[PDB]
């Protein structure tokens, strides 16, 4: 049987969630071709934490998680194992121990309108920094004073989020990307996803 | 950052047999997250860049032979040979990747236990267009002896310099398995002129007795 | 497949700055993670750092923090090396390795491109011979000598390439003055003395000096 959990659904489709809600999707017996992936020229970002670029089609786990969203180019490298800032600490929280991979490529084309295009959003306010694959959407609104906040908006307690300007004209580090993140569930479980020349193919 | 220190400094193995070599790392590192060791070995031919030959310690790499395996636990790691053999031969070396210093080996050389033998030692008087150059060279060589070790000295009237002399020696060939030293002396045309006899004391394990080739000047 | 090539391999004088390439090429070219390793005289491989094709550099170890040297142009798949008033000590050969990701091991390498940095100005060789006629017995061997050549050592040839086996050519041998020399030699039957000519065909293509040497013992008048 053909078992190939589609690449396309989640790169090749075209709705992506903003950063603060990262779309996730399981994944889960089936066989997964990397090989389709590591030789399309698209991508501009392409990194990896843990696997070999060799043997990246010969391994077995037990589960993988697709994330989806989209970032402008210049936080693209706010993503890593370890990192701080906007989006790392109030958005998504990469491990320090990640095991997987980061994808991401140029998306002007498609998430940008003329004056712009503001549907994608983000978090920019937050008490404590984000966990580890930590997905916070309370629409909370964050206190910056003393006074204490109250009400459903306040004087310096602004809303917690910000949308991305997203113009053509804008420089090339706003300019939207579309971002993949690949974490890879390792468990001593039935492993259900392989590559094409893993040791069960 | 974190010290990778190899077990075997030198080791001499003959071929078609087991051998084996162990790191050891300040802080063991694997299976942080994940099951493999994120360890690896490489080999290097001399004159060569190195290449790598398992990944993680348990992950083959393409074309690499099947009798090549490592097996690591914790902080020490053993790569293990079913046999050797005339390619196998290279400089070994550790690799550290956990951690974002990296620290590698002190290197592990090899050898073939086989052709336990003496060399073949001469002496070569400095040439005579040379003396038009004012300095006064004199080599003298070893040919085909297996023991890596070599131990020369120099008498002139049967007085010791070791200090003067210059020692080259070839890697074991895989023609005849044993190396090669050349001992290149050097001296000043004046007071080349003063001494009359020159030798070249050569010691070997090969050797029953310590043996001599000398030559006196003018003949 | 994915391949690297260096380029660059030069003599210099100390203090002056000198820029070399590891050019790579690829299917997957983007996962590659390049780091640069040294490999001095002595033996040992010391990782002396490590970059990636965008985004950022990685931490170089701390001991070569301060002639750090990393990259440039990073569209064009070269990673130029950038650094002044290199030390005499720098002198080694240095190779370019790759992996996936962060924590990866190094898949493809490259040639490697060595590089001098002794102070001294390019000299032609000095090519000499080693003849036996009192110990002549038992399969003597004779062979040349080349000496005070500074530039960089290129191989010698026996009668053209006619005769190869027995021949052991010795690295070069560094001098207290700076320059090297090293020696050929080939064992030849202790009867074949004038039966064959033996000539030592020298080149030096830094000093771009090509020298045939004949060597036999000589008789006293
Ligand atoms: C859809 O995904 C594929 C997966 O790589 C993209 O690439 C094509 O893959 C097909 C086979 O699946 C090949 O025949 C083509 O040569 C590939 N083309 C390119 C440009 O890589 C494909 O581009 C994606 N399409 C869209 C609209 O995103």
């Amino acid at each position: 049987i053909t078992n190939l959990c589609p690449f396309g659904e989640v790169f090749n489709a075209t709705r992506f969630a903003s950063v603060y809600a990262w779309n996730r999707k399981r994944i889960s017996n089936c066989v997964a071709d990397y090989s389709v992936l590591y030789n399309s020229a698209s991508f501009s970002t392409f990194k990896c934490y843990g696997v070999s670029p060799t043997k990246l089609n010969d391994l077995c786990f037990t589960n993988v998680y697709a994330d989806s969203f989209v970032i402008r180019g210049d936080e693209v490298r706010q993503i890593a194992p370890g990192q701080t800032g906007k989006i790392a600490d109030y958005n998504y929280k990469l491990p320090d121990d990640f095991t997987g991979c980061v994808i991401a490529w140029n998306s002007n084309n498609l998430d940008s309108k003329v004056g712009g295009n503001y549907n994608y959003l983000y978090r920019l306010f937050r008490k404590s920094n984000l966990k580890p694959f930590e997905r916070d959407i309370s629409t909370e609104i964050y206190q910056a004073g003393s006074t204490p906040c109250n009400g459903v908006e306040g004087f310096n307690c602004y809303f917690p989020l910000q949308s991305y300007g997203f113009q053509p004209t804008n420089g090339v580090g706003y300019q939207p990307y579309r971002v993949v993140v690949l974490s890879f569930e390792l468990l001593h479980a039935p492993a259900t996803v392989c590559g094409p020349g893993s040791h069960h193919h | 950052d974190i010290v990778m220190t190899q077990s075997p400094d030198s080791l001499a193995v003959s071929l078609g047999e087991r051998a084996t070599i162990n790191c050891k790392s300040s802080q063991s590192v694997l299976y942080s997250s994940i099951n493999k060791n994120y360890l690896a070995w490489y080999q290097q031919k001399p004159g060569q860049p190195p290449k790598l030959l398992i990944y993680w310690a348990s992950t083959r790499e393409s074309g690499v032979p099947d009798r090549f395996s490592g097996s690591g636990s914790g902080t020490d790691f053993t790569l293990t040979i079913s046999s050797l053999q005339a390619e196998d031969v290279a400089v070994y070396y550790c690799q550290q990747y956990y951690s974002t210093p990296y620290t590698f080996g002190q290197g592990t050389k090899v050898e073939i236990k086989r052709t336990v033998a003496a060399p073949s030692v001469f002496i070569f008087p400095p040439s005579d267009e040379q003396l038009k150059s004012g300095t006064a060279s004199v080599v003298c060589l070893l040919n085909n002896f297996y023991p890596r070790e070599a131990k020369v000295q120099w008498k002139v009237d049967n007085a010791l310099q070791s200090g003067n002399s210059q020692e080259s020696v070839t890697e074991q060939d895989s023609k005849d398995s044993t190396y090669s030293l050349s001992s290149t002396l050097t001296l000043s045309k004046a007071d080349y002129e003063k001494h009359k006899v020159y030798a070249c004391e050569v010691t070997h394990q090969g050797l029953s007795s310590p043996v001599t080739k000398s030559f006196n000047r003018g003949e | 497949e994915v391949q690297l090539v260096q380029s660059g391999t030069e003599v210099k004088k100390p203090g002056e700055s000198l820029k070399i390439s590891c050019k790579g090429s690829g299917y997957g070219f983007i996962t590659y993670w390049i780091g640069w390793v040294r490999q001095m005289p002595g033996k040992g491989l010391e990782w002396m750092g490590i970059i990636y094709p965008g985004d950022s550099e990685t931490r170089y170890s701390p001991s070569f923090q301060g002639q750090v040297t990393i990259s440039a142009d990073k569209s064009i798949n070269t990673a130029y090396l950038q650094w002044s008033s290199l030390k005499a000590s720098d002198t080694a050969i240095y190779y370019c390795a790759g992996g996936s990701g962060i924590s990866t091991p190094m898949d493809v390498w490259g040639q490697g491109t060595t590089v001098t940095v002794s102070s001294a100005s390019t000299k032609g060789p000095s090519v000499f011979p080693l003849a036996p006629k009192s110990t002549s017995g038992g399969t003597a061997a004779l062979g040349c000598l080349v000496k005070d050549y500074f530039p960089e050592p290129v191989t010698v040839s026996w009668n053209s390439g006619a005769l190869t086996s027995g021949v052991h050519t010795f690295p070069a041998v560094l001098q207290s003055s700076g320059l090297y020399s090293l020696s050929s030699v080939v064992t030849v039957p202790s009867s074949s003395l004038g039966t064959q000519t033996y000539i030592c065909n020298v080149n030096h293509k830094p000093s771009n000096t090509k020298v045939d040497k004949k060597v036999e013992p000589k008789s006293c008048d």
